[PDB]
């Protein structure tokens, strides 16, 4: 049964940064397509980025593209989102999902 | 996503499928899919084959990823066995972006690529849990859903009518396909789509079966089947009562095994009864019914097929019936709407109806076994 639990989110100053992590367990995670998501209170769910399971492809939403990267270890079932150049609109909470099934997610919180 | 950039982006028909195009890998290429309630694979040919033109060419992707195994599908009647890969997918009719999926690329099959069609692909849209080798391989719909930032929500318009193509509407409804209401069923298991059938009516005459038999295997609604499907029980009830309806005086027992067909010169339609599907509604107290008249289910081939048959395991919502509905798969909801299609028209009639409500006090809380 499959488990995903994000964390290394935090409350940040503009142009902070901030590396997300998720852990895996319960299913081949090196098989696995994984995705980050973000939702704001009162805001449309909003992709961000994707991973396919080697790796090597990496898609990014523009909201976010050359602040933001993706990577994951897939020998320690480990999914992470690097940060940089924070702003106020990236408040949200970041949830990993992987074949309709997601996790409890991590708040970012960015303010002065 | 663009809604209305979706109307008519389905080609094909209730005889050979209703088919999407699909641009695949980097650069793209371009292929035709089957658009399929039924399954939750995304496959495609990855050879040559007798029945296809083209097929997916995975050495020519710069994008393409092997995940280093296969998965073999059976069904009754057909097989095959692909790779497993990852590629990136554009549906030009509808997005302008692409998106990461899982793909199977098929290099043996049994029983798959038909006489006459002109797919080279299936679309799988059921639910994860019935995705091969496991439900891990995420699914078509949930990698879409996720990455276009569209609600869980698909819609079918089929517009062969009963003989123009039709529209798949990822992410909402679309209130041009549409007039009146839509009525909406619970999803009773997230698997196929799974509903609740309550009560089948001829003519106005209830068949008068335990309504455990509509639902004994399961009802599902299924763009991947082509006739309405019936446990062999409820298709004897229908023939009967058909027959007995019916104003042709005689029938051969092989028109309704689809062994003989029905001629006449210069129309049938006029001489055979409604058929009615009544569907528990959301409140367990009222139902609704969609109604489909001869011309979904008496099939032109002048000759005539009939287009029910039975079954040795589901009742089965096939694409003849779809061709009389707007057809929303609510799954972020969990439940299946119909609302009657302007489409589903044939010499200046409708070919269908919906009409609702219905008490349910005369029938058991659950149907389902
Ligand atoms: C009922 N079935 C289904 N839903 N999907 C599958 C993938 C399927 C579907 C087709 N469907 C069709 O060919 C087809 C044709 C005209 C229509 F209106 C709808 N579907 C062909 C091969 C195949 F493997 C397996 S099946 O068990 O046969
Ligand atoms: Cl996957
Ligand atoms: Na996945
Ligand atoms: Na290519």
């Amino acid at each position: 049964q499959v488990q995903l639990q994000e964390s290394g989110g935090g409350l940040v100053q503009p142009g902070g940064s901030l590396r997300l992590s998720c852990a895996a367990s319960g299913f081949t995670f090196s098989s696995a397509i994984m995705t980050w998501v973000r939702q704001a209170p009162g805001k449309g769910r909003e992709w961000v980025s994707t991973i396919g399971s080697d790796g090597s492809i990496t898609t990014y939403a523009d909201s976010v593209k050359g602040r933001f990267t993706i990577s994951r270890d897939n020998a320690r079932n480990t999914l992470y989102l690097q940060m940089n150049s924070l702003k106020p609109e990236d408040t949200a909470v970041y949830y990993c999902t992987s074949a309709g099934r997601r996790g409890p997610g991590t708040q970012v919180t960015v303010s002065s | 996503a663009n809604f209305l950039a979706m109307v008519d982006n389905l080609q094909g028909d209730s005889g050979r499928g209703y088919y999407l195009e699909m641009l695949i890998g980097t650069p793209p290429q371009k292929l035709q899919i089957l658009v399929d309630t039924g399954s939750s694979n995304f496959a495609v040919a990855g050879t040559p084959h007798s029945y296809i033109d083209t097929y997916f060419d995975t050495e020519r992707s710069s994008t393409y990823r092997s995940k280093g195994f296969d998965v073999t599908v059976k069904y009754t009647q057909g097989s095959w066995t692909g790779f497993v890969g990852e590629d990136l997918v554009t549906i030009p009719k509808g997005f302008n972006t692409s998106f990461l999926v899982n793909i199977a690329t098929i290099f043996e099959s049994e029983n798959f690529f038909l006489p006459g069609i002109k797919w080279n692909g299936i679309l799988g849209l059921a639910y994860a849990t019935l995705a091969k080798p496991s439900s891990s391989l995420e699914t078509f719909f949930d990698s879409l859903v996720t990455q276009a930032n569209i609600p869980n929500v698909f819609s079918m318009q089929m517009c062969g009518a009963g003989l123009n193509g039709g529209s798949l509407v990822l992410g909402g409804i679309e209130p041009s396909l549409y007039k009146g209401d839509i009525w909406y069923t619970p999803i009773k298991e997230e698997w196929y789509y799974q509903i609740e059938i309550l009560k089948l009516e001829i003519g106005g005459q209830s068949l008068n079966l335990d309504c455990r038999e509509y639902n004994a295997d399961k009802a599902i609604v299924d763009s991947g089947t082509t006739l309405l499907r019936l446990p062999q029980k409820v298709f004897d009830a229908v023939v009967e009562a058909v027959a007995r309806a019916s104003l042709i005086p005689e029938f051969s027992d092989g028109f309704w095994t689809g062994s003989q067909l029905a001629c006449w010169t210069n129309t049938p339609w006029s001489y055979f009864p409604k058929i009615s599907i009544y569907l528990r509604d959301e409140n367990s107290s009222r139902s609704f019914r969609i109604t489909i008249l001869p011309q979904l289910y008496i099939q032109p081939m002048e000759c005539y097929r009939f287009g029910i048959s039975p079954s040795t395991n589901a009742l089965v919502i096939g694409a003849t019936v779809m061709e009389g509905f707007y057809v929303i798969f609510d799954r972020a909801q969990k439940r299946v709407g119909f609302a009657a299609s302007p489409c589903a028209e044939i010499a200046g009639a409708a070919v269908s109806e919906i009409s609702g409500p219905f008490s349910t006090e005369d029938v058991a809380s659950n149907c389902v076994p």
